């Protein structure tokens, strides 16, 4: 890409979620919608493979086939009340198909199938943006209409989504596919809490991209798309062990980091609702999720993979890459549950 | 309380800016000096349990472990000496902090006021002990050995996380004084069955109960040193510790719902202590050993009385103490021959004659022998247990002649006999590891002779 | 309509046998329908045959474990006068188990979820009980 | 006990199930057909819920 | 986790770039001629055209 | 008004399981895409001229502006999908399976 | 201000800089054919830099000190090794060919990044696209095995296809015979020790495989050692080649920024060298990886980033 075209596509990215964050009309959060479907997929399919195409074809179908399905229900409200916004009067269906369009947006389970692949098929920044930055529009929708929303569906994809992306995290030795099946771990934690309290799903949001970035970062240092790849740390990058492996360990929930918080209120919230039976499973089977990633820390940190003899060349060279966002990120990211009153 | 953990946080700075011919000096100096310093917790002249904020206490139940875990760390320092010697000084420093850093865990954990503080921090101690476990560990289990810790805690712990979240939410506060004071009955329900079970369940997974047990020789014997101290001595105590505590507000539920763990714990005293006999593993042994000598805590706390709750804490130090000293004085000979069979070395008493006296005292206080505070725990469970039924005392009885036989057996197989002469590398004890065992004896001595310091809240 | 299902609650645990089986021999129908549903999408079948095989299949186990569960229940509730004990459903719930993994012809399987299907009916009872709901409405 | 029984009942058992269930839900044929088969089949179910929920 | 369906796949290539076989281009033949307008009557031009 | 809506609902419901059920050509999967985006641009031109909801009457043109993009942009991936492959069959589109 | 977008956007562009000797010329031919002597003259009458081949040690004396280093921080591979037993146990042979890959591909990087960035062109003595027949003349003889083989061509496509080929290749053709004489009289107590097989597997790749593939793309010029010698012709056929093949028309300042961008970062470069796979020949195991990984950070002018290590002198690193 030339400088304009890299001008012209980016704005375009961060227009379409600042537009449906701003907008006060259905119609044109619609539009922010599309904004981002279309200009984020010539950024996907940039490298052109037959992987990147593949997955640029799927993202395209399945958000393209989601944004109809939240038009018809934007239409029909339209047809009911006679606005351009859903309000307390708005039918039962209408909001129940908003919701699970929307939920085929972020990728929720069961509507999660595309995510992992289209993960996998494309670079980790463009994974990350993916991952990050386009989750905030169709989130914003929903924090919108969160007094309309139904309870029963959305904790059905609340618990589908962890208990899918739990043992989907299992399975893969990629780490773009791990990226994503935590990405779905997260947003079903994230949806769980959206009929109840929407600052808690925007808290989790925050905490989640916090993490989120710097891991894909760091994966970035050395493009360590699989196990065996990131286990080579020890002799390519050792000082980035540490931070690795809080920031997985966040991620995963254990207590003491960053990470623990928003399972921790989001608990809390549930069982003030008497959500007793869904937060006891959401937060039993987000167990799964800190056993993958102890396997991760186990290959990367605790342990000592055979490196290559090549690698002697990789150290002798200097590298400049990580930024000052990373240690930032990643600090905020484990070392701040005493500030816990504050994010909430 | 501010006045013990912040030093100890300043010992981690101390570590990473001494220099590194100086940094185990440094450390263990200053550890001890805080070890020193956490004895200002036993001027108590009156009932008043002391109270220093909101965020901070101490009672006769808090204040043995929060000085056992002071005194500790420079004992852990000394023995991780000789198989640290070769690990680059980053390294060194590293496990140095998990140390360092899990010594101000357990301390907050042990001065904690509030329930929640006192999980969130009960939790946070498992990644410096993975980490220890699974980084500086000498065989390929290691990794499994620390899955299993992890998840046997994690698996029993959401369900605490629940407990305490409804707790909360029903009361309207966590405090542990303001619990114990309004406290109220508990209708029989299902549901207050169930909260009784997942109030319990973590902690007894971590005594460890007589049916999860499975993960505690599994990490005793790929543990290093360090490690296998630092569990024994005091991550085991966390559950009879919080069983302690969290038990004031599940009454009157428990005179029915302790009858299946008494029972697990009454049972498996017998049947670990059997296994003691035919470990080939000396660490499988002190590991066995250990989980059934924490089966009577279990017990004792689960009936629950004024005899009980003093025998059981006072066990509970008497143990933090002698497993401890076993497990350095096995460590002692796999330094030298790099091999956890039991009947490997033999004879050792014809080349270390003082080493074997240590032997015999660790051994004599793990039978429990009077007036040691072993057996005044021992006792004052067994007369409990009497009480509570008449029928105990066969399994009690059978389970001290197995003691006896195993703690025996331990010792004529390894230090007597005729020596494995094949064995050219028995270097003479070191006067590092002759201290260690001197310092985990003294202490039991001197406790010996005021047990008044070392029973519970009840007496 | 789906009040049928609300029916089960109507006579004490215990009694109408024959209605609580059958109902409960719809619900398995439904869920081994729905699980057949999804396999045969994801992860098709080789010919059509063999797809609606693979639903007979699922629909007739699922309906099997959902009889047996409902029939174990009633008898047990009936045979022992406890009309609203969780024991009751416990044992219906490892009978559905046992009926699971006799279809399967596999004793781990069997045994696993005789476990896990009756510790899931025993809570079911006890939420029905202590009025516990799946899904509740926000209320703060 | 210890080292069959005790083995078998709980850590392995769980280890199993959970390594049965991740290979079960993880073996997808990465075919769109399929997958929009799937999200078909989502919302009819969603459309049953509703309507038998009034 | 290995399965019997599994069994078939392998390792993604290390850069995303897969070694796809090669494709057969079909050019279309045109028989131009003999009788066209332009082809003079007797030439038979067979041509293989991309669009 | 009843009757004709409701047929628009059906027609864009049809399309969409027409969407939904893939047959082998990308082609057709974009076909049904715009035949859905036709039929919610009638039902928005029937529910404004039906309301004489006049400030309403952009909304029905901006639909139909980013159909189009839409419908341009899949249009490329068409171009590159049989660039790739020499066909827009959905069978080949499966390399992420792994 | 490193090169990047905003340096491209406020000029230092690749198309304004190049000339008409800013290409890329490399000399290739069998052992003992001319190539130093030739690519030396061939640079200094043309203005162009010489690129000395790339050898064990072109790493190690390209950055930090510019001293060489132990064999074991270099590679652990010696030459000397390969020709007294090329049918070792230990995988010296297929060790030294990846490292030899490796650095080639890292000197050719440095090359275009030159190119690129002044201008100038660079004569080069082989590279990363003649370096096959080394390893081809192993296999054929034995010294390696086909998982090695295997190895090798997944780094090549995994590597070369990013990097544009030379504009011209000059092949010095002398046949075995004249080769091996010429290896005597030099007299190396190790070279001299290959066998003419070795030397004609050599011959038949550079012949069959490369000579054929790189007419497809650069400007070959095929010259016997009689003309090899007096290089100044060698210079004026150069001087008059006509460019009007291969990828570099196709070119511009949108992609010689990303060429750029990509060759400017050693260790991008090198990235897939280095994927696990595990051959025996290769892996080096998490003991010896960590002792010589401490060893070499131990070095003086090692152990911290270039610009901060005041044992070698650096200053101001309180300010930097
Ligand atoms: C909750 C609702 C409220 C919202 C709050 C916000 C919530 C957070 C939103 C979600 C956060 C995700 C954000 C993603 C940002 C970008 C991600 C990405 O793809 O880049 C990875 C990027 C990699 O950078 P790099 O390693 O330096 O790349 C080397 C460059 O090529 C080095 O060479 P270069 O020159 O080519 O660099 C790229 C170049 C390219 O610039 C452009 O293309 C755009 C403008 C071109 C103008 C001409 O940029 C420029 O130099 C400026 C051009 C003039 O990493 C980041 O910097 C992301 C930072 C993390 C932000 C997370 C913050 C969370 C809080
Ligand atoms: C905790 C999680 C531990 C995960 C395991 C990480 C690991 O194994 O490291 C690689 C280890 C291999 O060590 P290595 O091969 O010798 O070289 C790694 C060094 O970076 C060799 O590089 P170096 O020797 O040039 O640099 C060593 C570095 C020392 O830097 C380190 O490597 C240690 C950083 C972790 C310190 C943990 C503090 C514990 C906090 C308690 C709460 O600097 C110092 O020696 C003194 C600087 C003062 C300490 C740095 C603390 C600043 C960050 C604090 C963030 C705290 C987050 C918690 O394995
Ligand atoms: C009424 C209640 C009465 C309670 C009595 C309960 C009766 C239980 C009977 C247990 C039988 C134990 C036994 O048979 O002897 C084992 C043991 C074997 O000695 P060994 O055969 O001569 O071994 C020689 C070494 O291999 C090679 O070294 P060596 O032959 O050259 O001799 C050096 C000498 C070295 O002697 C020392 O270094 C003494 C240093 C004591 C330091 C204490 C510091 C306290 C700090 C306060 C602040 O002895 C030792 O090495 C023993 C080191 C351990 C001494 C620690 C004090 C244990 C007191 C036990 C209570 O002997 C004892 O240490 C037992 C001590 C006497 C038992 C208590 C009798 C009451 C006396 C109170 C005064
Ligand atoms: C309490 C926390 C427990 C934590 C676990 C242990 C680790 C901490 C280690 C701390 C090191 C310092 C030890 C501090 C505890 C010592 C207790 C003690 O010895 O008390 C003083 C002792 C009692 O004497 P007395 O005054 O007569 O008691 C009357 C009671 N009615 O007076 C003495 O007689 C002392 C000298 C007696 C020597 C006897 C030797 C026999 C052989
Ligand atoms: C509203 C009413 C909701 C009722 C819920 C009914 C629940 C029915 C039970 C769940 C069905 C799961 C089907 C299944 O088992 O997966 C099949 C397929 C694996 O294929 P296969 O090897 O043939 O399965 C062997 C089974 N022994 O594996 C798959 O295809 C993966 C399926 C993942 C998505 C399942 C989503 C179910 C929850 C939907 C919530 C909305
Ligand atoms: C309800 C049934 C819908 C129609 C079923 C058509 C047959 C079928 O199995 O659906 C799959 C079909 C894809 O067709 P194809 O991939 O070529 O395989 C044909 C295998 N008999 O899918 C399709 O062809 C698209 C079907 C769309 C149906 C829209 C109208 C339904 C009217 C009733
Ligand atoms: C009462 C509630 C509390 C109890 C909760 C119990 C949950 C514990 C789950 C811990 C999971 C342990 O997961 C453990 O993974 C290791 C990998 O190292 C597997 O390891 C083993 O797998 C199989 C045997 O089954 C062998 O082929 C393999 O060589 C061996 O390493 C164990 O079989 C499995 O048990
Ligand atoms: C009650 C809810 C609690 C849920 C969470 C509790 C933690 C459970 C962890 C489940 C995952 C355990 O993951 C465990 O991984 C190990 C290897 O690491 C697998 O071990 C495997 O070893 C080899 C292959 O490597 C196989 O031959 C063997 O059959 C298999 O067991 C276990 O089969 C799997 O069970
Ligand atoms: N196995 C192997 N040996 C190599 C490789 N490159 C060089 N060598 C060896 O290194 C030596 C290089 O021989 P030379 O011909 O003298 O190289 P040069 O001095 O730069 O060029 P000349 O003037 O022609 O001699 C030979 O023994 C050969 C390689 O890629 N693989």
């Amino acid at each position: 890409m030339n400088p304009i075209t890299l001008a012209i596509i980016y704005f375009t990215i961060f227009l379409g979620p600042v537009i449906t964050m701003s907008s006060t009309n259905l119609m044109l959060m619609w539009v922010g919608l599309e904004f981002s479907l279309l200009a984020i997929i010539p950024m996907l399919i940039n490298k052109k493979n037959p992987r990147s195409t593949e997955a640029a074809t799927k993202y395209f179908v399945t958000q393209a086939t989601a944004s109809m399905i939240i038009l018809l229900a934007i239409v029909l409200n339209y047809k009911q009340l006679g606005t351009w916004m859903f309000q307390q009067q708005t039918n039962g269906l209408i909001l129940n198909m908003t919701l699970m369009a929307l939920s085929m947006k972020l990728g929720l389970a069961p509507f999660h199938f595309w995510l992992p692949e289209v993960t996998q098929g494309i670079p980790l920044h463009m994974g990350l943006i993916l991952l990050t930055w386009q989750k905030i529009a169709p989130l914003s929708i929903l924090i919108q209409i969160y007094p309309l929303l139904n309870s029963t569906i959305i904790l059905m994809l609340a618990i589908t989504s962890i208990f899918m992306g739990a043992w989907g995290g299992l399975n893969q030795t990629q780490m773009r596919k791990i990226m994503a099946y935590s990405s779905i771990a997260h947003m079903g934690w994230m949806l769980a809490i959206l009929p109840y309290n929407p600052s808690l799903t925007l808290l989790n949001l925050m905490i989640y991209i916090i993490l989120t970035a710097p891991m894909f970062m760091a994966l970035m240092l050395n493009n360590s798309m699989t196990i065996n790849s990131i286990s080579l740390l020890w002799n390519k990058t050792p000082a980035m062990l540490t931070m690795i492996s809080l920031m997985l360990l966040s991620l995963g929930g254990l207590p003491p980091l960053t990470g623990f918080l928003p399972k921790w209120i989001i608990i809390t919230e549930l069982m003030k609702n008497n959500c007793l039976i869904m937060a006891t499973l959401m937060a039993m089977m987000a167990l799964l999720n800190l056993f993958f990633y102890t396997r991760l820390i186990y290959s990367t940190s605790l342990t000592m993979f055979p490196t290559n003899n090549n690698s002697k060349m990789m150290t002798h060279q200097t590298k400049t890459k990580p930024n000052l966002m990373f240690s930032t990120l990643a600090i905020m990211s484990t070392m701040t549950l005493p500030l816990a009153p504050q994010l909430i | 309380m501010l006045k013990i953990i912040l030093p100890s946080l300043m010992l981690l700075p101390l570590t990473w800016l001494s220099s590194p011919k100086k940094t185990w000096t440094n450390v263990t100096s200053y550890s001890f000096l805080i070890s020193l310093t956490s004895l200002t917790l036993l001027w108590q002249t009156d009932e008043n349990y002391k109270n220093f904020s909101n965020m901070f206490s101490s009672d006769p139940l808090s204040t043995p472990l929060i000085i056992l875990t002071a005194w500790l760390l420079p004992l852990m320092l000394m023995a991780s000496q000789n198989h640290l010697k070769k690990d680059n000084n980053v390294l060194q420093k590293l496990y140095i902090s998990m140390l360092i850093s899990l010594q101000i865990l357990l301390i907050m954990t042990f001065s904690a006021t509030e329930l929640i503080m006192f999980y969130i921090l009960f939790e946070a101690t498992l990644i410096p002990t993975l980490i220890i476990i699974t980084r500086w560990g000498n065989q390929t289990e290691r990794l499994n050995a620390g899955i299993y810790f992890l998840f046997y805690t994690l698996i029993g712990s959401i369900p605490l996380l629940i407990a305490l979240i409804l707790i909360q939410n029903h009361v309207g506060t966590l405090n542990l004084m303001i619990l114990s004071f309004t406290t109220h009955t508990l209708d029989a329900s299902w549901s207050n069955n169930l909260l009784w079970l997942a109030c319990m369940m973590a902690f007894l997974i971590k005594m460890p109960l007589y049916g999860v047990h499975l993960w505690l020789p599994k990490a005793h014997v790929e543990a290093p040193i360090a490690g296998s101290m630092i569990l024994a001595a005091i991550l085991l105590k966390l559950g009879s510790y919080g069983m302690i505590r969290i038990s004031i507000i599940l009454d009157p539920l428990t005179k029915y719902m302790a009858y299946p763990f008494i029972l697990l714990s009454l049972w498996g005293m017998i049947m670990t202590s059997s296994i003691c006999l035919r470990q080939t593993d000396l660490k499988s042994l002190i590991a066995y050993s250990s989980v059934s000598h924490m089966a009577l805590v279990i017990a004792s706390i689960m009936i629950q009385t004024p005899w009980s709750f003093m025998g059981a804490t006072m066990l509970m130090i008497a143990h933090g103490l002698t497993s401890s000293l076993l497990f350095c004085l096995a460590n002692s000979n796999y330094e030298r021959i790099h091999s956890r069979t039991m009947i490997m070395a033999r004879g050792l008493q014809m080349v270390f004659p003082l080493m074997a006296t240590w032997w015999l005292m660790a051994s004599l206080a793990n039978l429990a022998l009077p007036p040691s505070i072993n057996l005044m725990g021992e006792l004052f469970i067994t007369m409990s247990l009497f009480s509570w039924s008449n029928f105990t005392i066969i399994l009690m009885g059978i389970n001290i002649i197995i003691t006896g036989m195993y703690s025996m057996y331990m010792i004529i197989t390894t230090q007597r006999g005729k020596l494995t002469n094949h064995m050219i590398n028995l270097q003479p004890s070191h006067t590092r590891e002759l201290t260690l065992m001197a310092l985990h004896m003294i202490p039991l001595i001197l406790l010996t002779t005021s047990p008044k310091l070392i029973t519970g809240l009840t007496m | 309509v789906k009040r049928f299902f609300e029916s089960y609650h109507e006579v004490p645990d215990g009694t109408q046998c024959h209605r609580k089986t059958y109902i409960t021999t719809a619900l398995g129908g439904i869920c081994g329908i729905i699980g057949s549903a999804y396999s045969v999408s994801l992860n098709p079948a080789d010919s059509t045959l063999e797809a609606v095989a693979r639903v007979g299949r699922y629909t007739f186990t699922a309906a099997a474990i959902g009889a047996m569960f409902g029939l174990t229940t009633c008898v047990s509730a009936q045979v022992r006068e406890k009309p609203d004990d969780p024991l009751n459903y416990f044992i219906g719930g490892c009978a559905g188990g046992l009926t699971l993994g006799a279809r399967t012809h596999s004793y781990g399987t069997a045994a696993m979820g005789c476990v896990y299907m009756g510790t899931a009916a025993a809570l079911f009872k006890i939420g029905k009980l202590e009025g516990w709901e799946l899904f509740p409405t926000p209320k703060v | 006990l210890d080292l069959i029984w005790l083995e078998k009942t709980i850590p392995k058992s769980t280890s199993t199930l959970h390594t049965n269930m991740t290979t079960l839900t993880t073996n997808q044929k990465g075919l769109i057909k399929l997958y929009f088969m799937s999200f078909l089949i989502n919302i009819i179910l969603i459309i049953i819920l509703y309507s038998i929920n009034l | 986790y290995p399965s019997k369906e599994t069994a078939h796949w392998k390792p993604p290539p290390w850069n995303d770039v897969d070694i796809l076989k090669e494709k057969a281009v079909t050019n279309m033949t045109l028989n131009f001629g003999p009788q066209h307008p332009a082809a003079h009557g007797v030439l038979r031009l067979v041509l293989e055209l991309s669009g | 008004m009843p009757s004709t809506f409701f047929n628009l609902t059906m027609a864009f419901s049809l399309s969409l399981l027409g969407t939904l059920m893939f047959r082998s050509h990308l082609m057709s999967t974009l076909l049904c895409l715009e035949g859905m985006v036709l039929s919610l641009f009638i039902m928005t031109s029937v529910t404004s001229l039906n309301s004489n909801s006049m400030s309403s009457m952009p909304i029905p043109i901006t639909i139909l502006v980013f159909a189009a993009c839409e419908a341009a942009v899949g249009l490329a991936l068409l171009v590159k999908v049989s660039n790739t492959y020499g066909t827009d069959y959905v069978q080949n589109l499966n390399l992420l399976q792994c | 201000l490193r090169y990047g977008l905003l340096a491209a956007i406020l000029g230092d562009k690749t198309t304004k800089k190049l000339h008409e000797y800013s290409r890329v010329i490399t000399v290739d031919g069998n052992i003992c054919s001319g190539k130093n002597k030739l690519a030396k003259e061939i640079a200094q009458q043309l203005g162009m830099k010489h690129y000395p081949e790339a050898g064990i040690q072109y790493s190690s004396t390209t950055t930090g000190d510019g001293r060489p280093l132990d064999i074991e921080f270099s590679g652990s591979c010696s030459l000397e090794k390969f020709y007294d037993d090329p049918k070792s146990n230990d995988g010296n042979s297929y060790r030294l060919q990846s490292w030899l890959y490796a650095s080639r591909l890292l000197q050719y990087a440095d090359a275009l990044e030159h190119l690129l960035s002044t201008g100038q062109g660079v004569v080069l003595e082989r590279s990363i696209y003649s370096d096959f027949v080394f390893l081809e003349a192993m296999y054929n003889q034995g010294y390696i095995r086909k998982q090695c083989v295997d190895h090798y061509n997944e780094i090549k496509r995994l590597t070369l296809p990013e990097y544009l080929p030379p504009h011209a290749v000059i092949y010095i053709d002398v046949p075995v015979p004249e080769v091996q004489s010429r290896i005597q009289k030099k007299g190396d107590p190790h070279e001299m020790k290959v066998t003419s097989a070795y030397l004609q597997d050599i011959e038949n790749a550079y012949k069959k495989t490369f000579l054929p593939k790189m007419s497809e793309m650069c400007e070959v010029l095929v010259y016997d050692s009689w003309e090899a010698e007096d290089p100044t012709k060698v210079v004026e056929d150069i001087e008059y080649l006509k460019y009007n093949k291969g990828p570099w028309l196709k070119q511009d300042d949108w992609t010689f920024h990303y060429l750029r961008m990509l060759v400017q970062d050693k260790t991008e470069v090198l990235n897939y060298t280095t994927i696990p796979v595990y051959l025996p020949e290769i892996t080096i195991g998490a003991h010896q990886g960590s002792r010589i990984y401490n060893s070499f950070r131990e070095l003086p002018g090692r152990k911290y980033a270039p610009g901060y290590n005041a044992e070698v002198g650096d200053k101001w690193i309180w300010l930097k």
